[PDB]
Formats: C-alpha cells, structure tokens, sequence
C-alpha cells in the first residue's frame, strides 16, 4: 500500500521522538472533521436520522444506490455542513454493517465515499480553498 | 454552525 | 491531501466510538517500521551514522544527490533491512534540517523518499509480498 | 533481525 503515507508517518514519528512536535499534514483536517461530525450527530439528530433512514446496505447494494442518496443531499448545492453530513452518513452505514455481522461491507463503504468525494465533491472543495479552508473556517 | 443549520429543511454545527 | 485518508480516519473513529476496532493493516506496517528504525539506529549505530555522514541537505541539494547515495545503499541488492536503513536515513536528514531551522526541507525529503520508493523499490516490494511480509518477519 | 544484520558490511533489526 501507500509508500507516501508510510514515509510521512515515519518522519513525523522520528521528529517528534527527537523533541520537534511535527504533526502529519492532514492532522488538523481529520480533527476538525471528527469534531463537526460528533456535533452534527449529537445536536441535529433529526437531520442525521433522516439521512441514514434512506439507505440500508446489503452485500448486493451497488454504488449507484449510495450515489442516489448523496446526490439528493446535495441537490440544493454543496456546502461544508452537507459535506459533514455525508461523512456522518457513511459512518452510520458502517456502524449498521458491523452491527449486523457484515464487517466486510466497511471497506466497500469507504471506497464509495472516496469515489463520491473524488468524482462529485472535489471540484467544489478545490474551488472553495481545499480542506485547509474547512480547518480555517471551522477548526 | 448557524449558516450550516440555515440550509436544513424546516422539517429537519 | 487525500480524500481517502480522510474517509478512513473518520470511519475508523466512528467505529471505535461504538466499540468496534476497524483493523487497518497499514497501522501494523507503520508500527513495525517505527520499531525497526529505532532498533537499527541503536543496535547498529555505526551502520546508521555511516549512512547519515554521506549527505547533508541544503536548499541547493538536488534529488539526484539523494538518489546517488541511496543507490549506493542498495548497490548489492534490496532487502528489508536496507529499506529500514533508508527510512532511518531520511529521518536523520529531516532531524538535521529542523536542527538548522530549515523545516521546509522536511516536506522535500519526504517527497524524495516517496519518489525513490515508487521508482526503485516498489517492484521489489511487490515481488516479496508487499509490506505485510515486512510485518510478518519483524514481529 | 539476524537475517538483515548479516547483510551489513563487516566494517559496520
């Protein structure tokens, strides 16, 4: 797997071990996203459950059904809160899969989410300053 | 946030 | 900034919150590489310092100078131990650069290490079973 | 490891 993430992990470990707190490149994005997703699921449960109630995965579910639900979520435009909901929705789909002994579905859900981000959301994300802008506005 | 919340449907950080 | 890294971190976090531990096989690779590099630098300090003495990075160093030194490291063939030394070498260059208040060189060194891995080492890594083989042999 | 350590040059996990 990814030589680049292996390199970044090792150099950050080595720098921190020598006394230079370094932090990996996307550490602030990951932290801001986790925080926003926790807040969305806690404080907007009605909106969270409305989105999760729209799809239930089986081993036969295709990417097109996931994409159908997420296209609906962005129908009135992309914004950062809707992107946060898309992550929380994916996370709910994973928890449900593990709850029903279909842990094999987790890596498929991750691939769906990465595909949707790369194909459908990346132009807006880059247009809006990238993930660093998300951290600047909400981290 | 108030600006994210303002884009929810009325029926629904 | 990888959308896939962000997806995998968010899902892993959301699963751990519900009591489920999503195994990432690259997590075991990262841990084994950290430990092996620590052991190489301590138990084989003469081998380690012999490598680090061959190059010091300045803002004028070109990639080809790093490539020539690493090419000499692998002169007699690739093996997992030499790959550990290669990671320890890059970490020593980063520590030195930060010591000299040239922190920007860290990202440059990280890009050189990824380039070298992908151009020179990745066919060998694949032939030998990928990074999982490294984990199985190290412990 | 012993198998990796044996590829060092004599002068030199």
């Amino acid at each position: 797997q990814s030589n680049r993430e292996l390199v970044v992990d090792f150099l950050s470990y080595k720098l921190s071990q020598k006394g230079y707190s370094w932090s990996q490149p996307m550490a602030a994005v990951k932290q801001a996203l986790r925080e926003a997703g926790d807040e969305f699921e806690l404080r907007y449960r009605r909106a969270f459950s409305d989105l999760t109630s729209q799809l239930h995965i089986t081993p036969g579910t295709a990417y097109q059904s996931f994409e159908q639900v997420v296209n609906e979520l962005f129908r009135d435009g992309v914004n950062w809160g809707r992107i946060v909901a898309f992550f929380s929705f994916g996370g709910a789909l994973c928890v449900e899969s593990v709850d029903k002994e279909m842990q094999v579905l987790v890596s498929r859900i991750a691939a769906w989410m990465a595909t949707y981000l790369n194909d459908h959301l990346e132009p807006w994300i880059q247009e809006n300053g990238g993930w660093d802008t998300f951290v600047e506005l909400y981290g | 946030t108030p600006e994210w919340a303002s884009t929810l449907r009325p029926e629904c950080p």
